């Protein structure tokens, strides 16, 4: 089945949109036509994963025999997924026999006859809450259109006999030609290796039925339907044949321009018009100036002064493809709290052909810029700033990338003065160097680190986390794994490396509970109960 | 304190080339723009364009865009203004202005006057209006068009240039005052109509009073009430 997502510009399209669909996984929505110009431009529908909306229709007949069901996937404003109102004299859904979510809403239709008779009752299911049906069963169009009562457990409009495998719309699913309850699931469970293993026979969802892969343009997305983009929260990767909506690591990518180029090409900073341009913004593409007069404000471009508090818009940046340029930042703030994500500074483009990173005569303790690990081509500057303390312990050639980078940290505040007023970095911190007076901005630590903090050491035998140590950092272990005093609670990552597990132990991995009535070999359910040792035996 | 220093008197030839500097001092040269604007004989205050010192991007108005070039010195906090094919009507006085936040032209340069020889229209309804002193004067603008600027604020300012000196702010918004300046100016108005109302007029209030817009692409003044003592 075919599928898809002035007056005479809109009957274009909606035809466009429409003519060769079946399905529509989305809603379809018929208004804005024009006196005698529809002309058979949607009649094939059978099938719209949401909702109906005819309005305003000046049109004598919308054809719409053909659509078996309305899914009900959204609604026009609120449980509303056949909203005929304010058209049209014929109106013939002579196949529409259910309504799944939703309910049909009647108004201002003075030319809509042969409708008012129909019975809604076998088509609208279980949403009469807000039914105001008020604007002989038959559709219209003398006879041939009928109601076809049906209704006044898979199959949703109707059933061609006592099998499964045969009906006219599936309520759920559709495998290939059985109505199925979900579609096959992507992760099967197998007792011999006591967790979850891809599913061969196991089938995406598109929509209403379920598709070994999704043709087109369709992204699996994590529950195993393929919708038509990545949501908000998620981003496009394809690993095998398919692409999947793998979720985004915080904030994930959204390359935005800089100072110099695109919309900003003859912008000087990033002053109070260009702020909210950059929200939720990932590697930037261009320079990063913060001048100041962001802060003072410019009458000749009419921009008012930037308020401080705006300048954390920026804390999305991870990625610089240009330079970073701070040559004036708010007197209240002791660090560059705004760029304290920023991961890597390519310079591409440096200032001056040169400083890629530039924090230049400004009124901050630290440098606050605790996730920045590579400075790839331009050099850095950091001067003037008479109260930037921790600045020299953080060893430059570590994050620079080329050779012949500098770094020209002059005239901050002294280092005898530096660690004569106690502002020394703490002990948890490797020589390799310091951004703030915290553990947190630390390039490395002695022992261990937890995340960025760093502690003295994993909780290896005490501790409410329980970390585990590994290639010099806590990671906290499987919750199922007990804390253990005597050794150390748990060898790795996972819930079959730890030696004790709080809860049941399912063959070699600690959970919470026994797999129970979970899905498994040969399309049966598996279910497992728990020994007096503990352990997940097979049924 | 911040005290712009112009080269000044220059006296050319028509058809030739002038070029005056701007010995900026008292602040970073490099934070604020430095526009130029000039006062011919007979005529208002007219905007001639400016430069960022920090990355040297000039804009240029339209009567002198193909005409006029400024270059900055960075090094010596200097900023220039070259002017070529001087014609007949290029008299004038050559001021380096420096573009504020919520104002414009805060500071001023002394002048330079270049004498040589063989946009939304702003215009002050009074013209040389005299007053005795005491008594309150006020000075109405008309704008030809709307100068509510689309961020919502509108760049009204009221220049009183005295006799000798360079224009100083007196309302650096529709009605904000500037520093410095005492409560007597009171700039008012809204939309399309401003108008400047003095509540005493002294003795040192003698001068021209020029109603600025700098809310469309050019900055235009307006022609100048020479308020003066009767
Ligand atoms: C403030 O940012 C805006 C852009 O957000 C800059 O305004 C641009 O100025 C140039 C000329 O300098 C114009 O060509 C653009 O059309 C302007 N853009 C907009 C959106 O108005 C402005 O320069 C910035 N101000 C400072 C002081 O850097
Ligand atoms: C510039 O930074 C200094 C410190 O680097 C600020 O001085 C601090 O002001 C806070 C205000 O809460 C006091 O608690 C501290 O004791 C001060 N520290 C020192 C070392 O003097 C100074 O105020 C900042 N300048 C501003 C905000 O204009
Ligand atoms: C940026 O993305 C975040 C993600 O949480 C969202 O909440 C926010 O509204 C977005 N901002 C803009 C301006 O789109
Ligand atoms: C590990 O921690 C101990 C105790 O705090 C400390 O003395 C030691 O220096 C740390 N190890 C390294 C390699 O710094």
């Amino acid at each position: 089945k075919k599928v898809c997502q002035t007056f005479e510009d809109h009957f274009l399209s909606l035809q466009r949109m429409f003519n060769n669909c079946e399905v529509v996984l989305g809603n379809l929505e018929i208004t804005y036509v024009q006196r005698n110009y529809d002309l058979s431009f949607l009649k094939t529908i059978q099938e719209v994963a949401g909702y109906v909306l005819i309005a305003l229709n000046t049109v004598e007949r919308i054809p719409l025999e053909n659509l078996q069901i309305i899914r009900g996937n959204m609604y026009y404003e609120n449980s509303y997924a056949l909203a005929v109102l304010s058209n049209l004299k014929e109106l013939p859904m002579r196949n529409l026999q259910e309504i799944l979510h939703g309910a049909v809403r009647f108004s201002n239709n003075p030319a809509l006859c042969n409708v008012e008779s129909i019975q809604w009752r076998d088509i609208v299911s279980s949403d009469f809450l807000s039914n105001m049906s008020m604007d002989g069963s038959c559709w219209g169009a003398g006879e041939e259109n009928c109601q076809k009562l049906t209704k006044i457990n898979q199959c949703a409009a109707g059933c061609t006999g006592p099998r499964e495998s045969d009906c006219l719309v599936c309520r759920k699913f559709r495998d290939e030609a059985t109505c199925k309850d979900t579609c096959p699931p992507l992760m099967l469970y197998n007792p011999t290796t006591y967790q979850m293993d891809v599913n061969p026979e196991g089938k995406y969802s598109f929509g209403a039925t379920c598709v070994k892969k999704c043709p087109r343009n369709y992204v699996v997305t994590d529950h195993g339907s393929c919708v038509r983009a990545c949501g908000a929260d998620s981003y496009e990767m394809e690993e095998d044949g398919v692409r999947k909506c793998k979720k985004c690591e915080g904030p994930c990518r959204k390359v935005c321009n800089g100072i110099g180029i695109g919309e900003f090409k003859d912008s000087l900073s990033i002053n109070a018009t260009n702020i909210k341009h950059f929200k939720n913004c990932t590697s930037i593409s261009g320079d990063l100036h913060i001048l100041p007069v962001a802060f003072r404000g410019d009458s000749f471009t009419h921009t008012p002064p930037l308020d401080p508090q705006e300048l954390d818009i920026l804390k999305t940046v991870k990625e610089i493809t240009g330079f970073l340029l701070i040559q004036a930042w708010p007197e209240n703030r002791t660090d560059l709290h705004a760029f304290e994500n920023l991961e890597i500074i390519r310079g591409r483009t440096k200032q001056h052909g040169q400083f890629s990173l530039a924090v230049v005569s400004l009124n901050i303790t630290s440098l606050g810029l605790r996730s920045l690990k590579e400075i790839s081509d331009g050099d850095v500057i950091i001067s003037g700033n008479k109260n930037l303390c921790y600045a020299n312990t953080i060893n430059w050639k570590k994050l620079f990338g080329t050779s012949g980078q500098k770094t020209k940290i002059i005239s901050n505040r002294g280092e005898n003065s530096c660690k004569a007023t106690g502002q020394v970095c703490h002990a948890l911190c490797s020589p390799e160097g310091c951004w703030g007076p915290e553990p947190r901005d630390c390039v490395s630590c002695r022992n261990v680190s937890r995340g960025r903090e760093c502690v003295d050491k994993c909780n290896l035998l005490e501790g409410e986390p329980r970390e585990f140590v590994e290639n010099s950092e806590c990671i906290q272990c499987h919750p199922e794994c007990l804390p253990q005093a005597m050794n150390i609670t748990c060898t790795g990552r996972g819930p079959d490396n730890c030696i004790q597990c709080a809860h049941y132990i399912d063959g070699p991995h600690c959970v919470k509970t026994c797999p129970a009535g979970v899905m498994g070999e040969n399309n049966t359910l598996v279910w497992k109960y728990a020994d007096a040792g503990h352990v997940c035996h097979l049924c | 304190q911040v005290q712009l220093v112009q080269s000044g008197a220059e006296v050319k030839k028509p058809g030739a080339s002038v070029k005056v500097s701007c010995k900026a001092s008292g602040y970073t040269f490099t934070s604020y723009w430095m526009h130029w604007v000039r006062q011919a004989p007979g005529q208002g205050l007219e905007w001639m364009g400016n430069i960022w010192p920090g990355s040297g991007g000039t804009n240029y108005a339209e009567k002198f865009k193909n005409r006029v070039t400024m270059t900055r010195d960075t090094s010596i906090s200097t900023a220039y203004m070259e002017l070529s094919r001087l014609r007949s009507d290029d008299t004038a006085v050559y001021y380096c202005a420096r573009s504020g936040g919520p104002y414009f032209f805060d500071y001023w340069g002394q002048g330079t006057l270049v004498t040589v020889s063989s946009d939304i229209v702003m215009t002050q309804s009074p013209l040389s209006l005299p007053v005795t002193p005491g008594e309150p004067a006020s000075i109405s603008c008309r704008s030809s068009q709307n100068i509510v600027h689309n961020n919502g604020i509108t760049y009204l300012e009221w220049y009183l240039q005295k006799p000798g000196q360079s224009p100083q702010l007196l309302i650096y918004k529709v009605s904000d005052r500037f520093s410095g300046v005492p409560d007597r100016f009171s700039g008012s108005g809204s939309g399309t109509d401003f108008t400047l109302k003095i509540s005493r007029v002294e003795a040192e209030d003698v001068g021209v009073y020029y109603c600025f817009q700098g809310s469309h692409i050019p900055p235009t003044f307006g022609q100048g009430t020479k308020v003066e003592i009767k």
